[PDB]
């Protein structure tokens, strides 16, 4: 099941318009892109892209009140520079098991204002010296890295 | 090496202590020892050295 | 990020962070070189670099023998052994010249040496060579065992207690026709397997036996006197007087070294120095130091060289043979190389065992064309500085003059000159006179730069500042002696390391808080104040609380320690004396205990 | 001279700490222990830093 006829299953009769949790892990991209979604989806507010084989986040929809996206699992080696514009308030990033190798594939989310968690996991950027503390300065808005804010300290729940 | 050369979250020396220091070399020796044992305690290559 | 530590050289100059470049202090817990294989692989070198020497036999021991010296001169640049005598004669006359009087005061201290030295300066060594075993057992144990031996077969002088006795009776011995030897077993050696087995090295990769030791002792006596007269040498001392010696080099080359004359500093290492210098170069210029001199003591002191040359080699434990496929590991002992097929050993091994059969007599390997590490090293040092004087520009009679340090297989030459030809024809003067007394020097690895900068045997000197890295720090742990004396011992090794040794005040520092902690968790002796819960700490808690003066506690009475840099030679029981409570004092030192450089200390309960 | 013992990586993470406790005794009426505010008041003299961490022992460094 693409993601065109899960994300209908997923509709379960229920108008785009009144979607405020969508998931949709495990099950594919038409070659490495998110295809199935559209704009008319304006109430989501939790999108999981988990497992899905995606090269890129290139044509991803409009979600003004996005404000939990997951790609883990997938293999994004870049192109973030989108998810600044496409997801304004974007406040929980999930970018674990990706292909990222660099401190500059995360320069674009710089510009995203409300920014509160940045989960990187396993990916090839983590085995640098210093790494936190880059990020940290990358992207100063951001108080949880990984589940720890600055001292060590996890995050507390009920997030 | 890359790890094994950043902070942690733990003090793993725990050093003894030391007589007084009346002698300015005495101060300059502690100043040192003190900087680096700072800079060192918290560390992951003291976790290894100790495990 | 990514640490890259030798990317710190390109800010701080290499000789400030050369410490960063040495990766042990301590005894690796790997062995890097030893076995057969690394001893017949050193037979076959040393007889390779004299190839084209004299091959004889030998009448008593009966095995080949090589003599290289006055053989042919080198046609390359590779190491050869073909020391010529004329030349090391020359030089060491002109040694002599140069610093007279130098060999008759030597040879006279060396006299006055030898009619009073002890048998048991003999047993304050290392392991050696048991030749009533076939065996490594301490000095002291091999010692007793050759007298006993001794005295068995009738020679007894020793009993006189002087070396030189004990000297008389190995030569004795050497004659008899028979030796006797009954251990805790009885057996029976002719003279010829005797021979052999005091004139035999086991495996410095090579201990002597105890025949040699008591002449080697003498021939280095004489060469430590030699060298202490001469300030090119810097081998008979160490810590810092031999940075002294660095500094003045560099003094002495450039004092006026500025009106156009280039100078350049050759930081170097001799290839393969032990198996070049030939044992009998060594007789040749013992012969010349003690002329006109008792006969006893020339007969006494070129005995060593001439039992060198002679010497055999143990070739080592053997081989390890494997079979993967019947999962079986057996042994095969040296003795057993002269006749095994040589199909289970691979092909260099294979070669190595060929080239070596030759010599193989009685399970040892001739070697006489060579020296062994470790054994006449001050008296190698006297010929590198007498090559080191034929620099002097009254012994060049030309515009370049060389002069400079060595120590034994390590030196460096200051070569000052008017002009760069007139450096590479002072380096080619000194690569080419020193080649004629069989010495090599490394092409690979070695290198010339201007005076300023140089390294000689791990004290890198850079523009005035010597860093001392030769030796490793000591074991700062507990001595596991008793209370008492670990204190004692453990505070003296930082104090007489930062002499010697030099060690940073904050190392210092570090090294006695790492110290103090392994003697609290040793003794179980923690601080009254801290809470650890042993055995002892009980005892330890009811004696804090009834001490006024806590701070008068002895370190193994749960007591706070007090030793920085200023006091590190005072006795604990005698730093913390004004601090102790006169009940405490005298329950501490009573006579009436139940319980009672080195452990310099105060007597006290703890004993 | 005491901030001079504290060490300076935690110095101000305990000020915060030390300075948030003595305001919970200024706001909640009836708690008032004169031994504590003997006891951390001299850790609260470094510009302080907030943090989650519940400390249960403040370390001082004399003599090494």
């Amino acid at each position: 099941m693409d993601m065109k006829r899960r994300i209908h299953l997923e509709l379960r009769n229920r108008t785009p318009a009144a979607v405020r949790e969508l998931v949709l892990d495990n099950c594919k991209s038409n070659d490495g892109k998110i295809e199935g979604l559209t704009a008319e989806f304006v109430n989501l507010e939790f999108l999981s892209l988990i497992n899905v084989g995606l090269i890129s986040v290139s044509n991803l929809p409009k979600l003004p009140k996005l404000k939990k996206l997951e790609l883990s699992e997938n293999r994004i080696f870049g192109g973030l520079d989108m998810l600044a514009e496409k997801l304004p308030n974007l406040t929980h990033l999930n970018l674990s098991g990706n292909k990222l190798k660099d401190i500059s594939t995360l320069e674009p989310l710089k510009k995203l204002e409300c920014l509160k968690s940045l989960d990187l996991f396993n990916c090839e950027v983590t085995n640098l010296n210093d790494y936190r503390e880059s990020v940290f300065k990358l992207l100063p808005q951001l108080t949880y890295l990984d589940g720890y804010d600055r001292e060590d300290q996890e995050a507390p729940d009920s997030d | 090496f890359n790890k094994a050369c950043e902070l942690t979250d733990s003090s793993w020396i725990e050093l003894d202590e030391i007589g007084e220091d009346v002698a300015p070399i005495e101060h300059i020796a502690s100043m040192r020892r003190n900087y680096f044992t700072a800079e060192v305690s918290h560390c992951r290559a003291t976790e290894y050295i100790m495990k | 990020m990514d640490v890259n530590p030798t990317l710190l050289f390109l800010k701080v100059p290499v000789q400030n962070a050369i410490s960063t470049t040495f990766p042990y202090t301590g005894d690796p817990p790997y062995s890097h070189g030893t076995g057969t294989g690394y001893t017949m692989d050193t037979v076959n070198r040393t007889h390779q670099y004299s190839e084209k020497g004299k091959w004889t036999k030998n009448t008593e021991t009966g095995a080949p023998q090589l003599n290289p010296i006055d053989g042919p001169l080198p046609e390359d640049n590779e190491p050869s052994g073909y020391a010529q005598t004329d030349c090391v004669l020359e030089a060491m006359a002109f040694l002599e010249e140069s610093h007279p009087g130098i060999f008759e005061n030597s040879c006279l201290e060396t006299m006055e040496i030898v009619q009073q030295t002890r048998v048991d300066k003999l047993t304050q060594g290392r392991q050696t060579y048991d030749w009533t075993l076939n065996r490594n057992q301490p000095a002291a144990t091999a010692l007793a065992n050759t007298i006993e031996i001794f005295r068995s077969n009738g020679l007894t002088a020793n009993e006189s207690g002087r070396l030189i006795d004990f000297l008389k009776d190995v030569m004795e011995s050497m004659d008899k026709e028979e030796m006797e030897i009954t251990t805790h077993k009885k057996q029976r050696l002719n003279k010829k397997s005797y021979l052999i087995r005091a004139l035999t090295l086991n495996t410095a990769i090579a201990t002597p036996g105890m025949q040699i030791r008591g002449f080697v002792y003498f021939v280095e006596t004489l060469a430590r006197s030699i060298c202490e007269k001469l300030e090119q040498s810097g081998l008979p001392v160490g810590g810092n007087e031999k940075k002294a010696k660095l500094a003045n080099v560099v003094r002495k080359m450039m004092t006026n070294s500025q009106d156009t004359e280039l100078s350049f500093t050759i930081t170097g290492d001799n290839t393969k120095w032990n198996e070049n210098q030939n044992p009998r170069m060594f007789l040749a210029m013992i012969t010349y130091i003690t002329r006109n001199q008792p006969e006893w003591f020339r007969n006494v002191l070129s005995i060593a060289p001439i039992m060198f040359s002679n010497k055999m080699a143990r070739l080592g434990r053997g081989y390890m043979f494997e079979s993967k496929s019947m999962k079986l590991r057996t042994q095969i002992p040296a003795e057993m190389l002269a006749n095994i097929d040589l199909k289970y050993f691979n092909e260099l091994t294979k070669k190595k065992i060929e080239k070596i059969r030759p010599l193989l007599i009685d399970g040892t390997a001739s070697l006489s064309p060579g020296m062994m590490m470790g054994m006449f090293n001050m008296l190698s040092t006297v010929l590198g500085v007498s090559i080191l004087n034929l620099g002097q520009k009254r012994y060049t009679k030309t515009t370049y003059w060389w002069d400079g340090l060595q120590s034994s297989d390590d030196f460096a030459l200051i070569v000052n000159a008017p002009n760069h030809e007139g450096i590479q024809a002072g380096v080619d003067r000194f690569y080419r006179t020193c080649k004629l007394v069989g010495i090599n020097m490394s092409k690979k690895k070695s290198y010339i730069n201007r005076t300023g900068t140089f390294e000689f045997t791990s004290f890198f000197y850079r523009y005035g500042f010597v860093a001392n890295f030769s030796m490793e720090l000591p074991s700062f742990g507990v001595s596991g002696i008793n209370e008492s004396a670990d204190m004692s011992i453990g505070v003296t090794v930082i104090k007489n390391n930062m002499i010697n040794n030099d060690l940073g005040p904050a190392t210092a520092q570090m090294a006695l808080q790492l110290f103090i902690k392994d003697y609290r968790y040793t003794y179980r002796c923690h601080r009254g104040d801290t809470q650890i819960q042993t055995r002892r700490s009980f005892e330890l808690e009811k004696l804090w609380e009834q001490t006024r003066s806590k701070a008068g506690l002895l370190v193994s009475d749960g007591g706070p320690n007090l030793y920085n840099i200023r006091n590190l030679h005072i006795p604990e029981v005698c730093l913390k004396w004004e601090l102790m409570d006169e009940d405490y004092q005298g329950r501490l030192c009573n006579p009436l205990n139940p319980f009672v450089m080195e452990y310099d200390a105060v007597a006290t309960t703890h004993s | 001279p005491f901030q001079s013992l504290v060490p300076k990586a935690a110095r101000g993470q305990y000020s915060g700490f030390v300075r948030t406790l003595f305001q919970q005794m200024r706001d909640v009426l009836g708690t008032f222990d004169t031994v504590q505010i003997i006891k951390l008041l001299p850790f609260a003299a470094a510009p302080p830093k907030q943090s989650r961490m519940q400390f249960s022992s403040l370390t001082v460094n004399v003599r090494g």
